[PDB]
Formats: structure tokens, sequence, C-alpha cells
């Protein structure tokens, strides 16, 4: 017999202060008991389990469907935390094309990884005897049980340690581990590739691990986690938008799931309205009518999902490019590619929940997201193509009160272009009328007044019903914008209004703020000055609006 | 040569912080560094039974073309038991202070066995292909707060001859940095620094004297416009929260009427007297401003434009312990985030020199931008805490 190298065991403990599981065995039929006795007899003959005396006080229930299934949920609750087997799943666009890709079944190696000796006693289980007239058969696991908390992590780390020298001494190949399957790619000649595959089977056999000589059932195209992996391209598993006369909540969640999933390769996918219909429902079975905007959006989706689109694999020798387009209503779309017309992948970004916003902020956020995603997938930041002029970005970041930055980028003339819609002056405007504005409201009756007085004697006070102080201050500024020329100075005492306008929004939830924005866009020069209220600053007439 | 027992605070588990993604060059750099450290026994590979994790990344210090390994031990530090020297109040009063990196010394002292599993870190893989290379420390790690505390005895033994030789030199230790303050000449200071580094071998010019607190100043004009007087009244009204006797009614008396903003207004005599009394008040220090070692230090930074930044360190609102204006230009003329990051590093250094601890920052930047780019420009061995302000503060121009 050729000596088999032992696989080093991983020391496993229970959670601090907790004890091993002690669950009552499920009553089983006579046929199920016989099946489990046959299965457990074979497994004992193979070394996966061993019989134990009565000193073991722990027990885990067992079932059969034969096939033996052990319910380790209690032991899982009582087992220590392990390092995660995977922090995430790879993305196909990060893969690098290979001339040859082979799949090896290492399933026989799963039950061949030993379990920590001091921990085996916690895996004890009992087979009930016929009519329960004898003590049930007591077993314990000697290898990693299927369904136990630590089996995937210990298995992957053991396999990784086993594969480390082979991968080191063979840099011209690539080995990936996923569950009980290895995937070995190389650009070598097919003969050399199959040769090194045989070398890997031998190196794995030096630990007693058997890879089947049978041809593997898995063959291109590989279907994996909603993905199609072809020798030269990748895509999502086919997306079918169903034809439904009535759409319920689950139908819209499945539609937005298929659209979110399809958006990573199909460019132009929008999910704003269809997900908007799910706002604050919390009812899985409710039927919700479809808005017109959701109908147009769904039609554009069916037009985009008409014929299949594929993504290419990553080539590290070519530059990485990411191009962004604005779609409206806080929707943005992007394509990451290295060669024109051949995308690595695509995606979308929706603006965050906010009361006020502008296009430049959203574009910046989308850039940061694409940067993080690209560093995840490819390990580098892509060069960007953005629909914004260089001078626009320079004015924005030089004048913005916050610190901001986007990495290397170039302007692409693809409308709609992100632009600055208004810019406030830094100094008062000579020759322009000075509008001292103010507003006030009663907290009980919600009655208020908003108005202005100017240096030319122009005045206005308007009464308002169902309003607040902040609303009357904004309304005052709005009135001054309405009745002034193309150049105007405005004096307010509202730290609230100044805080809103200095954030430089181009769209808002409040219709009043949007009206102020529309007025600012029409102006040539606007200077917005602030003063403290109730300090006797003439012109600033608090008493004129508190009547 | 002998391990000291180290434990965690009661009821607290080890750190389990997600490793953030890294570029390929930083990953490769960490692979080389950690391979060498493993050859030197400073770290060892660990199995899946270790669930703890602490983030790691790679930087490049000043005047160097070699990568360096930076570990974000913030969580482990706050979860590590409190170890137990009064802060040198004379270090900030000294003419010059030099910062030395003594982190390598920590690697000569082994780490407590049972505690090593709490120093686990992960070199990540691109695109989640491999599980990531997992390590744990066998010696004192750089960045952990227990490393200077444990090495304090050995450091005293090494610095005992130099301390006995120069009683006029103040020596402070914070994390992996040694602050050496003196009053000599720049050449004599550099030769003395080479003397101390060759003294430590066989076993950053900083000038606090050119630093002071900044008073509130008011304009001096011969002609005032309505806008000038409005801004003056605004700034004085803001300063009245800090200074008690600030009076603005005689200056607001001039703003009576609805005049154009650019119209010149002559100051009455009462307004000149009020403004003069306000200048005299502002020339005095703030009443009842003390430091409390039990409270946190808060640092606020405002972007002034043209590479200028203002900052204030305080503990209670309107009770500033320090104020400053960082306007240095060092290869960041086109990058706001690099400027902000350097400013945070300098403010943190000053705070270390003055109080011996780092402040909590309020950064004028969106969370996603900062968290995306700040590691690209970080060069210090420590990391402070920070939060993000999303509303433009009105007081910005009052510090300009
Ligand atoms: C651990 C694996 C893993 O995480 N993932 C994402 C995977 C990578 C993977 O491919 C490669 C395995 C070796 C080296 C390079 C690979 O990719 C190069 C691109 N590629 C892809 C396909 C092709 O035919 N040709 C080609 O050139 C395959 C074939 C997988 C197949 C299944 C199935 N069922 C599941 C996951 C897989």
């Amino acid at each position: 017999m050729v000596p088999i190298s032992p696989i080093e065991t991983v020391p496993v403990k229970l959670k601090p202060g907790m004890d091993g599981p002690k669950v009552k065995q499920w009553p089983l039929t006579e046929e199920k008991i016989k099946a489990l006795v046959e299965i457990c007899t074979e497994m004992e003959k193979e070394g996966k389990i061993s019989k134990i005396g009565p000193e073991n006080p722990y027990n885990t229930p067992v079932f059969a469907i034969w096939r033996k299934l052990v319910d380790f949920r209690e032991l899982n609750k009582r087992t220590q935390d392990f390092w995660e087997v995977q922090l995430g799943i790879p993305h196909p666009a990060g893969l690098k094309k290979k001339k040859s890709v082979t799949v090896l079944d290492v399933g026989d190696a799963y039950f061949s990884v030993p379990l920590d000796e001091d921990f085996r006693k916690y895996t004890a289980f009992t087979i009930p005897s016929i009519n329960n007239e004898t003590p049930g058969i007591r077993y314990q696991y000697n290898v990693l049980p299927q369904g136990w908390k630590g089996s995937p992590a210990i298995f992957q780390s053991s396999m990784t340690k086993i594969l480390e020298p082979f991968a080191a001494q063979n840099p011209d190949i690539v080995i990936y581990q996923y569950m009980d399957d290895l995937y070995v790619g190389s650009d070598l000649e097919i003969g050399q590739h199959r040769t090194k595959i045989e070398e890997l089977r031998q190196h794995l056999l030096r630990w007693g691990l058997t890879t089947p000589d049978k041809k593997h059932q898995k063959e291109p195209p590989f279907l994996w986690m909603g993905y199609e992996l072809h020798p030269d391209k990748w895509t999502v598993q086919p997306i079918v938008l169903p034809e439904k006369d009535s759409w319920t909540v689950n139908d819209i969640q499945k539609l937005v799931g298929k659209l979110n999933w399809a958006s990573q390769i199909y460019p132009g996918i929008k999910v704003r309205q269809l997900s908007k219909l799910l706002r604050g429902t919390k009812a899985l079975t409710e039927v919700i009518p479809l808005t017109e905007e959701a109908e147009l959006e769904l039609a554009e989706n069916r037009e985009i999902l008409k014929e299949p689109v594929h993504g290419v694999y990553y080539d590290p020798s070519k530059d990485l490019i990411a191009e962004i387009q604005k779609q409206g209503q806080g929707q943005w779309t992007y394509q990451i590619y290295q060669e024109p017309f051949k995308n690595l992948k695509t995606g979308k970004y929706a603006r965050m929940r906010g009361a006020h916003t502008n296009d430049v902020k959203q574009l910046t956020e989308a850039v940061q997201k694409i940067t993080t995603e690209s560093i995840v997938i490819w390990g580098k930041t892509p060069k960007f193509k953005l629909p914004i002029q260089k001078e626009t970005w320079e004015t924005w970041w030089t004048e913005y009160w916050q610190a901001t930055w986007i990495p290397e980028w170039e302007f692409v003339n693809t409308p709609p272009l992100v632009k600055l819609w208004y810019q406030l002056e830094k100094e008062p405007i000579v020759g322009a009328e000075t509008f001292y504005v103010d507003g006030a409201a009663n907290r009980e009756t919600k009655l208020g007044k908003a108005g202005y007085v100017t240096n030319k004697g122009r005045q206005k006070v308007v009464p308002l019903t169902n309003t607040t102080n902040q609303k009357t201050e904004l309304q005052a500024i709005y009135l001054a914008l309405q009745d002034s020329g193309l150049e105007v100075n405005i004096v307010t005492d509202s730290q609230y209004a100044l805080g809103i306008i200095q954030a430089q929004p181009d769209k808002s939830e409040s219709e009043l703020v949007n009206q102020i924005i529309e007025q600012l866009i029409k102006k040539e020069k606007v200077y917005l000055a602030w003063v403290p209220a109730h300090k006797g600053i003439g012109g600033n007439e608090q008493v004129d609006k508190l009547v | 040569i002998e391990t000291v027992p180290v434990k965690l605070k009661p009821g607290m588990d080890g750190p389990k912080v997600k490793q953030w993604p890294l570029t390929e060059e930083k990953i490769k750099a960490l692979v080389e560094i950690c391979t060498e450290m493993e050859k030197e026994g400073k770290i060892s590979k660990i199995g899946p039974e270790n669930p703890y994790n602490t983030p790691v990344f790679a930087i490049k210090k000043k005047d160097s073309t070699k990568w360096r390994k930076l570990v974000d031990f913030r969580e482990l530090n706050k979860r590590t038991q409190d170890f137990w020297i009064p802060h040198p109040a004379g270090l900030k009063k000294k003419k010059s202070v030099t910062v030395l990196d003594v982190g390598d010394a920590y690697f000569s002292v082994p780490l407590d066995e049972d505690f090593r599993k709490y120093t686990a870190f992960t070199i990540p893989s691109i695109n989640n292909e491999t599980p990531g290379i997992r390590y744990q420390y066998n010696v004192l790690p750089q960045g952990w707060k227990g490393s200077p505390a444990i090495f304090q005895s050995s450091m005293t033994k090494i610095l005992e001859p130099f301390k006995k030789q120069n009683p006029d030199i103040v020596i402070y230790q914070y994390m992996d940095d040694l602050y050496v303050g003196s009053d000599l000449e720049i050449g004599q200071h550099r030769t003395k620094i080479e003397e101390l580094r060759q003294h430590l071998l066989r076993w950053y010019e900083l000038h606090p004297d050119k630093w002071t607190v900044q008073p509130i100043v008011l304009p001096e004009k011969d002609s005032w416009t309505v806008n000038d007087i409005q801004k003056l009244v605004g700034k004085l009204n803001w300063a009245s929260q800090i200074y008690p006797g600030i009076k603005v009614r005689q200056l607001s008396k001039l703003l009576r009427g609805t005049k154009a903003l650019t119209e010149v207004i002559p100051l009455t005599e009462e307004a000149e007297l009020e403004l003069a009394e306000n200048r005299e008040i502002l020339k005095e220090p703030v009443h009842g401003v003390y430091y409390d070692p039990s409270k946190d230090l808060i640092a606020e930074i405002q972007k002034q434009g043209q590479g200028q930044w203002t900052y204030q360190i305080y503990q209670e609102p309107f009770k500033n312990l320090k104020t400053g204006k960082y306007a240095r230009m060092r290869g960041a003329h086109t990058n706001d985030v690099k400027q902000l990051t350097e400013a945070v590093q300098k403010i943190t250094t000053e705070s270390i020199v003055i109080w011996g601890k780092t402040p909590k920052f309020k950064l004028p930047i969106q969370k996603e931008t900062w968290e995306t780019w700040w590691t690209e420009y970080w060069q210090a061995t420590w990391i402070p805490e920070w939060e993000f302000v999303n509303t433009p503060p009105l007081v910005k121009l009052w510090y300009q």
C-alpha cells in the first residue's frame, strides 16, 4: 500500500459557556430504520463514522429520505464562528479567457477530511432500534459532516493547503475551488493541459483523494449562479419578461429581480417606477395597478431585452473604461468595457433618498460606486467617460463647500449633459435692486405672511394659510425672485433657506424649492446675503410680516 | 523575551471588521511584505477556526519608494483592555520637535500566545477568486495600543543614557512615533537626531514655537458699505456666543432703512466706539476654557478654497482649545481629498503633541468619497475617528 499523507485537522471549539447538543431522537418507521442501519453500516466500514458507548451524553437527530440526513441545527447554534468560506462570489467579467478549462470532481474528498478528535463526540447520533426493544445504535462522525456549520470552511482551507504547492510549482495554470469541484484553466496546448490535469489528479491522490476518471458531465456552456459562461464570452441566464394582464406584488418583485439581475449586462435597464409601486406596501399578495410611467418603462425594458447580449472576459493588457449616461429621475446607467462595442459589464445607479439634490452630486456618487465595483472585480480604477464639460466640473469643485474628487476622466458629448444651472455671486451687485425679504407664521392657526421691501421703495406682503416659518421664508425669497429684474441682491435672515440654497440643488421634493430653482435659472446675477434676525437691522422688517 | 499577559475588556469579543477592497499593486505589495515577515517569524498563517479580522492596506511614506503595511487596529484598540504616564505639557512649548518611526523595535518582543488570534488580518483577493491570505501576529504589531505600553520598559532602558545626557530634551512616545523636542539650531537638531537614531540603531521638522491660537479679527476700513456692515454685525453676533460683552445695537442702528447693499454708510461716533470696544473684547482670551482628559477632542475642518483650510479643536461648543489655518501646498493643487487627508494628518499630529491623544473629526465631505479615497493619501501609522457633515455651516466665512 502506498502511504497516504494525513490531512491536518482544524481545532474546533464550541461557543464560550455553551454545551454540546442533546436532542431527542425522532421516532422512525421500521423500513427507515433498516435503511439507516444499512447506510450507517457501510459508512462505518468506510471510516466516516464510528460506534460509541453510552458514556457520550450528546445526541443529534437523524432522518432518512434511502438517504441519511442529520439535522445539525442545534450543534450549528452551539458551534464556534468560522472564517467565511467566501466573502463574495466572483463576477464573470473579472475572469480571464483561457484556451482550456477543465472541471474535476473532488466530491470524494469531502467526506475524506478528518474532524477534530476532541470535537467528534459532539456529532453523536442514535439510530432507533426495531420496536425500541434494544438500545439504539450510537454513532459519531470522524470526518466533516454534511450540514455542519464548519464543513465548508474547513474543507476549502484543507483543499487550499493541498493545492498550494501544485499551484506554486505550476504558475502557467490557474486553479479555482468551488464546493466539490475544481476548475483548472490554462493557455497551454491541449495535450500539455490534459497532462497537467493528470499531474493534478496524481498530486491529489498523494493525499488519498480520488478524482473520477469518468468524463465530466459539466461541459460548456457552464451554467452557474444565474450566469452563462462560454469559452469566449459570458451573459446572464435568459431573462423572460412575462405577459401579465394583472400584476401583483410578487410579480413586480420578480420583474424587478429579473431587471436588476439583467441590468449587469443589458444596458439601459430602468427600475424606478416598477420599484416605486412597491413603496410602503408590505403585502405580498396585494394587486397594485400599473402607472403609465411603469408601462413605458416596462416597454423599454422589453425592447432592450429583445435579443441576447453577451459580455467579454477581462484582458489585463488593455485599458479599463467606464462610461456614464444620465437617464432622468435620479437614474444613471454605465458600461464598463475595454474595446468599443464590446462591454465587460453594465450597470445602473439610483440617487439616494434626499430632500434636495443636483446632477453633479449624483454623478460623483455613481463614479464612486463604479470605482469600488471595478476595484473589487478587476483590482484597478477605470478611466471614465462622463457627460460633463471639464470647465463645468472645475467650477463645481472649486466653488463647492465640500471636498470632492473624481479619478482620471474625459468628457464625452452624449446628451443629456450634466451642467450647473445657476451660480450665486460672491459679492453684492452694483446697480441691482436690493430685496429685503422675510416671512413668519403662527404656530397654532398656521397663518403666515411673506414679503419684501426694496431700496427703490418696492414692497409686497402676501398672506398665506396652512404654512410654517420655514415655508414663509422660502416663499419670501421666491417672491423677491419673481418681481425682480435679471440682476438682484436678496437679504434674508433665514439660516434654513440659506442652508438649502448653498447646497446648490437643481431638483427638490418641495415644489416651493423647485420654483425658487426655476426662478434662479432665469436670472443673470443673484447675490444672497444673510443677516441675523431681530437685531434691529433696518430693511429687514420682521414686524411687517408678523401683523 | 518574555510574554506579558494581555486580555480584552470584559464582555467584548475580538474584532470582526470587514476587509475593504484593494488595488492589485497594493495586494502584491502586501504579499511581498507579509512573505518576508513570515520568513522572519513576525507573522504566521492561520486556519478557518480564527473568525476575527482587522483591515489592512498599503501606503508609501514620505521620501520613499518602498511600500509599507498599514493595519487599521481602531476596533481592536478600543476593544483592548486599558493599559496603565502624565502627558508632557512642555512638549508643545518646545521650539522644535522631531517625529521618529520606532515601529521596528516592537517586532523584537513576542506577543502573548492566547492574544495572537485577535490580531488576525486578511490579504484580499481580486474578484473573490481565492479566500484571501490570512495571518496573525507573533510579535508586538505596529498600530496596536498595547505595543507602546508593553515596550515602555525596554524603551526607558534604551533612552536612559540619552535622557541622562541631555536633560533639556523632552522625549514623548505615542504609538509607533517618538517625539523629540528641543530648542537647538536646525543643524544641531538634525545632528542630534542622527545621534539619537544611531543610539537606537545599536540597541520630520516640526516647530510648535511657530504656532499660536488665532483671535477673531474685524475689518479696518475707511468706508463701509451696507453689505460690509451686515457681514460685520453677523460676525459680531456669532462671536457674542463666545465673548460675553459683544454689543451690536449701535452698528445695527446704521442699517436702519432699506438701502442698497453697495451703498457707502458713514459710521456714527457711537458705532466707532462700539466697534472699538468689540475689538478690545476680542483681543482677550475666552473665559473659562480648560481641557478635560475624560472627554473627547472634536476637530472641525472648513474648506476655504484656493488650497486654504481652517480648523478648530474643542471639547464644548464655543470653547476652542486650538484653532488653525492649514494652507500648505504639497502636490495636491488639483485634489481636494488629498488636501483634506493631509490636513487631518497634521491636525492629528498637533493634537498628539498637545494632549497626547487623537481627536474625532467632522469632515466636510460625503461619506462615500472619503471612504473611497482617503487611504490613497494616508501616510501616518495611526488613524483617528471621523464623521461627516452634510449641511454647509454658516460659520465658514467667519473663520476666513
Ligand atoms: C471556482 C470557480 C469560480 O468561482 N468560478 C466563477 C468559475 C470559473 C470558471 O472558469 C475558469 C476556471 C479556471 C480558470 C479560468 C476560468 O475562467 C476563464 C474564463 N472562461 C470561462 C469559461 C470557459 O469555458 N472559458 C473561459 O476561458 C468556470 C468554468 C466555472 C464553472 C462553474 C460551473 N458549473 C462554476 C464556476 C466557475
